[PDB]
């Protein structure tokens, strides 16, 4: 908690354009207006990761309605591969996982993965999520095109 | 991550 270099901050339509940037570098597919649109109104649950007051990373996520249940949908979340396992993701996704704790209403928190994303697995398999279903050809124009759904449960 |  002290000493990091770590910092996460609000997404704001001065700082948007940087959000954007850095998806795009990233991730894989592109995002419409919409997507970026959206995430001005998701509050705490759209936040860019800083290391050394450099924008490196960022994560955006939704709420969802599906199953007749109350779900954290993580959309994208992820940094650039020069400031990987610096615990920047961790703190990403912590800050989710503490929101969803407070609010105490969701049942779950999923999101979907390319099946050749290994570290990513490593990644979630950590805080618990486990793959639940495998989805085949999810993406549309990537490869490869299958996908894991991860999942882990809060109620 | 989604899409779509
Ligand atoms: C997945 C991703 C977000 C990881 O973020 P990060 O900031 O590098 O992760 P952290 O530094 O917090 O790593 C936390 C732990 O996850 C596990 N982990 C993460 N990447 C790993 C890897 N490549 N190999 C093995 N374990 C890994 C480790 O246990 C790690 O702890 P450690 O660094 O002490 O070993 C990052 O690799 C990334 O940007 N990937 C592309 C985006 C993506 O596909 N995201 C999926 C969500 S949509």
């Amino acid at each position: 908690m002290k000493g990091s270099r770590i910092e996460l901050g609000d997404v704001t339509p001065h700082n948007i354009k940087q959000l954007k940037r850095l998806n795009q570098v990233i991730f894989p597919v592109s995002y419409n207006d919409k997507f970026y649109k959206d995430v001005l109104e998701v509050g705490e649950l759209a936040k860019l990761a800083y290391f050394n007051d450099i924008a490196v990373g960022a994560v955006c996520c939704r709420v969802d309605h599906s199953q007749n249940q109350k779900r954290l949908y993580i959309m994208t979340l992820g940094c650039l591969a020069p400031y990987r396992r610096l615990g920047i993701g961790t703190k990403m996704l912590n800050h989710v996982l503490n929101i969803c704790e407070k609010d105490g209403t969701f049942d779950n928190i999923y999101l979907h993965v390319q099946i050749s994303n290994e570290s990513a697995i490593d990644f979630y398999r950590k805080f618990g999520f486990e793959i639940i279903e495998t989805k085949k050809n999810y993406y549309k124009r990537i490869e490869p095109a299958d996908a894991h759904v991860l999942q882990k449960n809060l109620k | 991550m989604l899409g779509p």
